[PDB]
RNA sequence: UUGACAUUGUGAAGAGAUC
RNA sequence: GUUCUUUGUAAAGUGCCUUCGAAGAGUCGAGUUGUUUGGGAAUGCAGCUCUAAGUGGGUGGUAAAUUCCAUCUAAAGCUAA
RNA sequence: UUGACCUCAAAUCAGGUAGGAGUACCCGCUGAACUUAAGCAUAUCAAUAAGCGGAGGAAAAGAAACCAACCGGGAUUGCCUUAGUAACGGCGAGUGAAGCGGCAAAAGCUCAAAUUUGAAAUCUGGUACCUUCGGUGCCCGAGUUGUAAUUUGGAGAGGG
């Protein structure tokens, strides 16, 4: 809506908010990022540290498939159970019956350990795990089956 | 059959016999006109696997194209621009000598259709080609469901549009990661991925 | 290529039409549009389906 | 022109980009052109239901291999495994993909179980005449849903041997990196005198 | 193969009961073809050697293979082709100049 | 203006360890 | 829908064991010169010089040799939406 | 002397065909500079505008010498996405795709390479009638330096 803009408050004033000395002109500081080493340097340093230069190895033909490894902390990992069935497992938690959580079914590539699942034994299928992730699972009374 | 023997003999082009024939033939053509009528293929089985048949309405022409590179013409070598573009002599002309040959017969007989062409010979000054041309308004080809696709109008002047066999190489048309730049054609895929696609509801 | 149409969240779009439906009751807001309702038996006005 | 604190923005407009702008105003005007041509073809094609059977196939690469998908066609091996020929499957409304192979038993048992329940559940008109028209059902995949198998059960016993999981991945990871160094170590071993 | 049944390592990936169907008839496009063996033989004993193949059987007699595989990598395109081309010109030497 | 490769086949002399 | 036409000692399709299994060259590939590409010891094309093989050849996005595995089958042609 | 054969010609020979227009979209070739880089020469503008050849209602592409590393996919094309990412570049200004996934549309194929050799089985044309976008018989002609049937790698052929 142009009825709300401020150049519809600037009608009648000569210079339209751009000042009478410096005026307003086409490109005072060059087009785009020009002068980034030279007259804009003080700007690039402070607010773009690290802009110039090269860090490490190139990678030819990179594909984000190989690198797909979503992560699911032990924070959640009980969300993957149906909330209607879920409270059946929390109460009456024993072995010989334990929930099989397939974390790849839900799109997760690795089970991390961020913290404190409850004391219920649980069977967790995962591609990858972390050293702390199992220690908390395995001490909860469950195990980690690896899959592919 | 007799064509598996002729096939292999023409794969030895430095064999003492063929480098005799190449030398007697190249003298033959260089006396004849630059484009002239070949009463009969010089390589019956070379034309034959390219779609040639022996019947009325399959015609063979013999074409002699100048050799070397393309000289960007210009008056007196002055390109008038950046020294990047100031090159004259070494520029190589993005179509081939073979496809230039299929182009110059396709103009001379315009009632016919260029089916293919093959390499008959070469020397320092020229290369020599034979172009297999079909005559679509002849009644033999109009019937015979095998060859009547060339009578349809979309096949007019296949060489100039680059639809022949050697012109689909120059256009860089193949399947694979190597041909990504020109695959469905260059200017069509360049123009698809510069296109700014603005939907009604802006995503 | 001026933006013509506009996206509205489907849950908020639904939020409005459930206010506009709750607002066809409450006689006082009907009169504020016109809609002479003074004579009608009550509101909401429910007619036998035979219509 | 660089000022204040702002993310750098690469916006590629330095060409002539207004020649090539494509706005779609026909998004809803091509939707009815497309629903017409499907109802055109629904009638033209007779009770034949607009689409061909497609195989249940397993998805590629690392990311998608867990899901199971519709393919192009039924693999002459799987075709012939249901008791019908390749070129006659074309005319029953079955897609035949000659270039894919069966390297897996449970996709094979799946696609042949899929052609059986298709060929019992359709009728084929006698070529002679008649054809007591059956009221086409416009979709194959409506009656042939591509489904995800059940590879395990929700509840079951816990098998604890103390295998350690992560410890298995660490060994399996190292043994791939040093496998090669084991031969050219043991090659130099065996070649001794 | 026997995919290992876990996410990484040697033969990594899922354990699947397999099939191994009969192979495509291509993969055989390099087939022997007894007729072709008979044709290619007779073509060679008409045409014969070519001018650079008469200098590969100089250098195999004189300088050995190390120079022959070297002059045949430059004359052909590649090294792997220079092998099988000098492998030929031994047979042409041997099966002619000996027995 | 020069060299190399190709056009390019047939073979003799005389010097240089190719001219 | 209704009728007239019997095509032919025709053609086609299916299993079994044997014997065979043809498959595109001044091209593929290579060096180089110019161009070109996101293509990086060289993505594509084109010139001039070299020039293949037949359990072969191309590809597998870092040049090379060594040995393997995977993948398709180039240098001929057609085709709607 | 007479006939063939190859090759090359002449016809106001009999019958056909191409040129020029449109050119917004499509297939190529050819090809800039202004401008950006706060200068400028690589770069960018741009594989664009002008010049040129060629088509259609769509063209082009297209049934893998493809993508992949998977529990593998399965012609081409388009949209959404991947992604302003991998990567290029006085690594400066800037330039910049692809595989997978979700969709719209879905369709596949036939040639060269085979002894039909107990039967060139194939074709154009002139002519004659007829049921005429063509059919039937007959007469010169093409063609063996190979026309049809069988077969195209998924197979397939000759057998039995």
């Amino acid at each position: 809506p142009s009825r709300f803009t401020k150049t519809r408050k600037h009608r009648g004033h000569v210079s339209a908010g751009k000042g009478r000395i410096g005026k307003h002109r086409k490109h005072p500081g060059g087009r785009g990022m020009a002068g980034g080493q030279h007259h804009h340097r003080i700007n690039m340093d402070k607010y773009h540290p690290g802009y110039f230069g090269k860090v490490g190895m190139r990678y030819f033909h990179k594909q984000q498939a190989h690198f797909w490894k979503p992560v699911l902390n032990l924070d959640k990992l009980w969300t993957l159970i149906p909330e209607d069935k879920r409270d059946q497992y929390l109460k009456s938690a024993s072995k010989e019956t334990a929930p099989v959580i397939d974390t790849l079914a839900a799109g997760y590539g690795k089970i991390l350990g961020k913290g404190r699942i409850p004391n219920v034994p649980v069977i967790v299928k995962a591609r990858f795990v972390s050293k702390l992730a199992e220690e908390k699972i395995r001490a909860a009374g469950g195990v980690v089956e690896l899959i592919a | 059959g007799a064509y598996k023997y002729l096939e292999e003999l023409q794969r030895k082009k430095q064999s003492d016999v063929l480098r005799f024939l190449q030398r007697v033939r190249v003298w033959e053509y260089r006396q004849k006109n630059v484009i002239h009528r070949a009463a009969r293929p010089t390589r019956p089985d070379k034309a034959r696997r390219l779609g040639y048949k022996a019947k009325q309405g399959f015609v063979i022409y013999r074409v002699r194209v100048r050799r070397g590179n393309r000289k960007r013409p210009v008056p007196k070598g002055a390109t008038y621009g950046k020294p990047t573009n100031q090159g004259v002599n070494e520029l190589k002309y993005q179509r081939s000598l073979r496809a230039t040959a299929e182009e110059r017969v396709g103009r001379r007989a315009a009632n016919l259709r260029v089916l293919n062409s093959y390499w008959v010979n070469q020397d320092s000054t020229y290369k020599y080609f034979e172009v297999i041309l079909v005559d679509p308004q002849h009644k033999a080809i109009r019937r015979d469901a095998r060859y009547n696709w060339i009578c349809d109008p979309v096949h007019k002047h296949r060489e100039a549009r680059g639809l022949t066999a050697t012109g689909k190489k120059s256009r860089g048309i193949n399947k694979g990661h190597k041909f990504n730049n020109t695959k469905a054609g260059r200017r069509k895929t360049w123009k698809r991925q510069n296109t700014l696609s603005l939907w009604r509801y802006r995503k | 290529w001026r933006k013509w149409n506009v996206k509205v969240n489907h849950n908020e779009k639904r939020y409005a039409t459930a206010s506009a439906i709750a607002a066809t009751a409450v006689a006082s807001l009907v009169l504020a549009r016109g809609h002479r309702v003074e004579k009608i038996p009550e509101i909401p006005l429910v007619v036998s389906t035979d219509l | 022109a660089i000022s204040k604190n702002l993310p750098i923005l690469k916006n590629h407009f330095r060409k002539h980009w207004q020649e090539r702008v494509k706005v779609h105003f026909d998004q809803a005007g091509k939707k009815v052109s497309r629903r017409n041509a499907r109802a055109t073809r629904a009638a033209k094609i007779a009770p034949r239901p607009l689409d061909l059977l497609r195989p249940v196939v397993r998805a590629p690469t690392v990311k998608y291999n867990r899901k199971v998908r519709a393919g192009r066609g039924f693999t002459l091996a799987e075709v012939k495994a249901a008791g019908l020929t390749a070129a006659y499957a074309r005319t029953i409304g079955i897609a035949v993909d000659h270039r894919r192979q069966n390297r897996n038993q449970e996709i094979f048992d799946a696609n042949v179980q899929r052609l059986k329940e298709y060929q019992s559940k359709i009728i084929v008109f006698p070529r002679n005449g008649k054809a007591p028209e059956a009221e086409q059902v416009l979709s194959a995949a409506a009656t042939f849903p591509i489904a995800q198998p059940a590879t395990d059960v929700e509840a079951r016993a816990v098998q604890d041997n103390g295998e350690s999981a992560f410890r298995t991945l660490r060994l399996a990871r190292s043994e791939k990196k040093f496998r090669g160094i084991r031969e050219k170590r043991a090659r130099e071993k065996a070649e001794a005198e | 193969t026997v995919k290992t049944g876990i996410a990484i390592g040697l033969n990594k990936g899922k354990k699947v009961t397999s099939m191994t169907p009969a192979p495509k008839i291509s993969y055989k496009k390099g087939a022997a073809s007894n007729r072709t063996k008979f044709v290619r033989s007779l073509v060679r004993e008409i045409a014969g050697l070519s001018p650079y193949e008469r200098r590969l059987i100089d250098l195999i007699r004189n300088s050995g293979e190390k120079r022959a595989r070297k002059v045949a990598k430059k004359r052909l395109g590649s090294f792997t082709r220079a092998k099988a081309k000098v492998e030929e010109m031994n047979n042409i030497i041997a099966a002619s100049r000996r027995h």
